[PDB]
RNA sequence: GCAAGACUGCUAGCCGAGUAGUGUUGGGUCGCGAAAGGCCUUGUGGUACUGCCUGAUAGGGUGCUUGCGAGUGCCCCGGGAGGUCUCGUA
RNA sequence: CCCCCCCUCCCGGGAGAGCCAUAGUGGUCUGCGGAACCGGU
RNA sequence: GCGCAAGACGGACCAGAGCGAAAGCAUUUGCCAAGAAUGUUUUCAUUAAUCAAGAACGAAAGUCGGAGGUUCGAAGACGAUCAGAUACCGUCGUAGUUCCGACCAUAAACGAUGCCGACCGGCGAUGCGGCGGCGUUAUUCCCAUGACCCGCCGGGCAGCUUCCGGGAAACCAAAGUCUUUGGGUUCCGGGGGGAGUAUGGUUGCAAAGCUGAAACUUAAAGGAAUUUGGCGAAGGGCACCACC
């Protein structure tokens, strides 16, 4: 039984792409098949941001962020509840969930 | 589709239905004939001759101002070469590819393109032999690379 | 490449009739096509069909009345006899009250009934019903 | 519709068309509405030809008055914009309205209380209201549509090019259709128009009902 | 369309289509003539030159080879000829 | 369910009409494309119609991603 | 003094643009790189270290870069990302005193 | 040669003058651009404002705001009065 | 004196390359006839 | 934290994007050679399509000879897990991994769908080349130039939708134009095991690659989808025969 419209990745005219490595795993999943994440994280999220700011010598100093990205294998991503399964009638929904915060 | 390329193309000339001499042009046959004579003794191939005539002298085509094409005129004079121009260019391209592959050893796709152009040379050679413009003892090899350049 | 223009023409007019277009286009043209379309219009499955002429390749515009069901081509070019065409029309035609078999004889492109009444036969072009 | 002399458009109908905004279309373009769009103007808006609109209005009005039973034609509305128009049109002409949640058990289910099979169906828009099209497919029932240049056309006998995003345009088109069908039936004579009010079919948003209630006595 | 008439449509319909999809077969390119502003002799040139051409008298180059139609030298008067 | 009385704000509202029809505006805002549309149907020009400038700015078709 | 100046550049998305891709061809990038190398090597080989540093404390090289490269494809973000030194001349004291005044 | 019409850049009285200087995309009739000096009727009515900044009252960067988003506010000189503008506070 | 100040409101004087316009103002387009045709220098 | 030295690799930029016949291909620069598409009122004029013989290329792993081999890491060595692990896990670790040659021609080398050519609907996008048309950007006026926008043309990866139509259904704009059965052409299969097995030939230093049985047993082996299952599957709600 064929499952999807595509083959499950972003290979449609190439045949082979470069392999990448997972973060919590080490599987050599291809780049067009894996799951990426462009996460933005501050140095202090909500824990002691006022304690950091009031201890700062420089007036009007803003904390920087950490723009790092991670690569997940499919089993590693489904174990960490990153992606979730759904039904067949809504499986053709490429649109991401909405962003608010 | 093409006979070696994977893709299909559509790009060629398209003569109009109107088979007539252009009324705005005032040219006879003798002046354009000696223009063919001069541009042929200058040392150019007939495709470039048709290009330079329809570029400079404003002629639509020679077939609409005469009753024959370029190579028939050149063989009527006798200045047409014994080797056809497309076969000459294909042999020159094959000689250049083999000369490049002499010094570049590990080059697989260039060798494949050499095989393809040798197949083209073979197909045109069988066609030109069976239409009685070349003698049957003619045969293309690598050692003829300096013979028919 | 294209090596049977009549099969392509009949398949194109069959597809365009099944969709229901009124005026169709055929990119090649030949003697066999124009005599086949005249015997079409004489027996009454089409209307006023046109043709454009140029010095390269003519095209044919055919008017339709919807009085056709399916119009196929025998490929390759088979030959029949007078004691043989009944075998073809029994296993090919949908009935004997309608459906015609066209064939090329010595007198030209013509259908099987006047070939039967004139007692001659030859190679077979196609069929329509 | 265009074969005779008196059936052509009048002088104030063009003014009502240009006032109500019955000439501008959406953003895209369909492949069945190609013969009503003449030329694409700026801001990605296509223009319908108003002569075509008036002509198809005459043809649809003729098809409506062709039957001799006034209570056998049905009008359908789904969205909250055009609601009073079809109701007062059925009050004037004699039609049967269904406004708001067209139940699917009307033309097919023959045991229900709301079982009425009509002869002609008039839909406000096929895209916004497609349920009576599917049920009209299952019985001998033609449809009349007020379609826009972005509305898909399917199971439609007579198509009216319209701008169905403003309530004034839909109400004025219903007003002219009612005017034409009563002139063709023989109630209002052709030599004198009955044009007393086009705002009988105009819908206004729920601000203006309170505003006009406070303004009036 | 159902009864789409392919006998004689509007000329915009043959304009928007391809040069070979057109039911009457005719190309789109044309012949033209153009001069030099400081000269008397005027010569003709095709719309797609594909070689660099200079006007007669060996004074100033005229056209430039492009992928499409040949662009002309700045400050030159021309008109399309037809027959 | 229907209500017998809720102080006059019922289906009697679909009876009245404003005294101004809101259609006889003295100035008609018409683009020149619509002017060349209507110059060949039944009219050629109107005194109550003002020909406006074609509001052609930059573009249209705003994106959503 | 021998240096190794690095540069980086990102293209500018127009406010009128609707297409989200906004890439550039390889020859455009090649000619931009050639112009960037020529402009960057022109401003250093003519002057000493102090003058090119005083030109490098504001954005003057970068201002020249988005002055000269917007004619081929509009780009907005160019910083001199890293300057690496390789070799120094013979050690002396007058230069060290004259950089301090 | 006749008939008058629609559009058109600069100057603030004119010559000086589109003149030095001024630009990298490439040229063009090529933008912006004073003068010194000299000469004449002796030099425009109604109509808005101006966050430094590269190129103007334009294009292209880019703020302060109740901490959060926003309506108002932000050229040189002078006179009086006041010293906590507002809409909801994840 | 709430002030070294600074800010806001009310009222005036100066440059501008906005609109309707003035004096010196440069070109494009809108019709009519070159008595009427065929070649050489 | 500062220098030296070796080897490997070119992230983020990188996308349902490009190129190539496929296997595959990402630091800049310099040289050589080839090619699709676009445009053409240029040239030869049937040179055409598919292909038994035969031929080229071909991921990793494998074998033969070398300098040199960072990191990772078959077989193996040492501890914990475990009723029992010579498995999962950790630390070392040889051959290998990279380069120059010499070879076998095997993958889910799969789009599990042969090539060419004709036809049958739409929508909105991206990539190349050409084309027409408002308005902005490279000292303020023009020109084509690079970019922005609106439409058109041809080829390619495509996406959405469609009682066109097809299919056992999953699904397909081809897997369609098929009992209303014939466009041209190459390879290839008849219930399931035995068995890609033994023999024979063939190539190879080497592993194996190609070719390719018989006896006997067997009435099922298989493909699609539905109904409550049953999940150390996910997500909601309830119970003191559950908890705080
Ligand atoms: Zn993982």
């Amino acid at each position: 039984t064929k499952k999807r419209r595509n083959n499950g990745r972003a290979k449609k005219g190439r045949g082979h792409v470069q392999p990448i490595r997972c973060t919590n795993c080490a599987r050599c999943v291809p780049k067009d098949k894996a799951i990426k994440k462009f996460v933005i994280r501050n140095i202090v999220e909500a824990a002691a941001v006022r304690d950091i700011s009031e201890a700062s010598v420089f007036d009007a100093y803003v904390l920087p962020k950490l723009y790092v990205k991670l690569h997940y294998c499919v089993s590693c991503a489904i174990h960490s509840k990153v992606v979730r399964n759904r039904s067949r009638e809504a499986r053709k929904d490429r649109t991401p969930p909405p962003r608010f915060r | 589709g093409r006979m070696h390329a994977p893709g299909k193309g559509l790009s060629q000339s398209a003569l109009p239905y109107r088979r007539s001499v252009p009324t705005w042009l005032k040219l006879t046959s003798d002046d354009v004939k000696e223009q063919i004579y001069k541009l042929a003794k200058k040392g150019l191939t007939p495709s470039q001759i048709g290009v330079i005539l329809r570029d400079s002298h404003g002629v639509a085509q020679v077939r609409f101002v005469t009753g024959n094409k370029i190579l028939r005129i050149l063989k009527s004079k006798g200045l047409a070469p014994d080797l056809p121009e497309d076969l000459y260019h294909l042999i020159k391209k094959a000689v250049a590819v083999r000369k490049h592959l002499e010094r570049n050893r590990k080059d697989k796709d260039a060798k494949f393109r050499l095989i393809l152009i040798e197949s083209r040379i073979h197909r045109l050679a069988r066609y030109y032999k069976t239409k009685r413009v070349l003698p049957p003892n003619w045969k293309y090899e690598s050692s003829t690379a300096s013979a028919l350049v | 490449v294209r090596m049977n223009v009549l099969a392509d023409a009949l398949k194109s007019i069959n597809n365009a009739e099944k969709r229901g277009k009124r005026q169709v286009l055929i990119r090649p043209c030949s003697k066999v096509i124009v005599r086949f379309l005249t015997v079409m219009m004489k027996h009454g499955y089409i209307g006023e069909f046109e043709i454009i002429d140029d010095h390269r390749a003519g095209k044919i515009v055919v008017n339709l009345t919807g009085r056709l069901n399916k119009c196929g081509v025998i490929s390759p070019r088979f030959d029949v006899q007078l004691k043989d065409l009944e075998k073809w029309q029994n296993n090919l035609l949908p009935s004997r009250q309608f459906g015609f078999i066209v064939l090329t004889t010595s007198a030209g492109i013509m259908d099987h009934e006047e070939a039967r009444r004139k007692h001659t036969g030859g190679k077979i072009l196609g069929f329509f019903f | 519709s265009g074969a005779l002399d008196v059936l052509q458009m009048k002088e104030e109908d063009v003014l009502k068309f240009l006032a109500a905004g019955t000439h501008l279309g959406g953003t895209n373009l369909d492949f069945q509405m190609e013969q009503y769009i003449y030329k694409r103007k700026s801001d990605g808006i296509y223009i319908i030809n108003l002569k075509r609109t008036w002509e198809k209005l005459l043809l649809a009005a003729r098809a409506i008055v062709a039957i001799e039973n006034p209570a056998d034609v049905s009008v359908i509305s789904s969205r909250n914009t055009g609601q009073r128009a079809v109701l007062k049109f059925a009050a004037a002409t004699g039609a049967t309205p269904i406004a708001g949640r067209f139940t699917p058990g009307t033309f097919t289910n023959q045991i229900q209380t709301a079982f009425r099979e009509p002869r002609l169906l008039v839909v406000t828009d096929p895209r916004a209201d497609h349920q009576p099209l599917t049920e009209a497919s299952y019985v001998n029932l033609p449809t009349i549509a007020l379609c826009n240049t972005d509305s898909p056309l399917r199971y439609v006998d007579i198509a009216i090019p319209c701008n169905n995003k403003g309530a004034h345009s839909v109400g004025l088109m219903w007003w002219m259709l009612a005017r034409e069908v009563l002139r063709m039936r023989g109630t209002i004579s052709r030599e004198h128009p009955w044009e007393v009010m086009p705002d009988l079919y105009f819908y206004r948003d729920p601000e203006e009902i309170e505003k006009e209630e406070q303004a009036a006595a | 369309p159902l009864a789409k008439d392919l006998l004689h449509p509007s000329p915009e319909e043959e304009k928007r289509k391809h040069k070979k999809k057109r039911l009457v077969q005719s190309p789109n390119s044309y012949f033209m003539d153009v001069k030099c502003p400081g000269c008397y002799k005027i010569t003709t040139v095709f719309s797609h030159a594909q070689t660099v051409v200079l006007c007669v008298g060996c004074s100033t180059v005229l056209c430039q080879p492009t992928g499409g139609k040949a662009r002309l030298t700045e400050g030159c008067s021309f008109r399309r000829k037809q027959h | 369910i229907s209500i017998k009385l809720q102080e006059e704000e019922r289906e009697r509202r679909d009876n009245y009409v404003p005294e101004v029809s809101a259609l006889d505006q003295e100035i008609i805002e018409v683009d020149p494309d619509t002017k060349e549309m209507l110059k060949l149907l039944d009219f050629g020009s109107l005194s109550n119609l003002q020909v406006t400038q074609p509001t052609v700015g930059m573009n249209f078709k705003t994106p959503r991603g | 003094y021998l240096l190794r100046l690095f540069c980086v550049g990102f293209t500018k998305k127009r406010n009128n643009q609707i297409r989200k891709t906004s890439y550039a061809q390889h020859q455009q990038v090649r000619q931009i790189r050639k112009k960037m190398m020529e402009i960057m090597t022109r401003e250093v080989q003519t002057n000493d270290l102090k003058e090119v540093v005083n030109k490098l404390i504001p954005d003057s090289i970068g201002k020249d870069i988005e002055k000269a490269c917007q004619s081929i494809y509009p780009l907005h973000d160019v910083f001199v990302r890293k300057v690496k030194m390789l070799k120094k001349p013979k050690f002396e004291l007058g230069k060290l005193m004259e950089l301090h005044g």
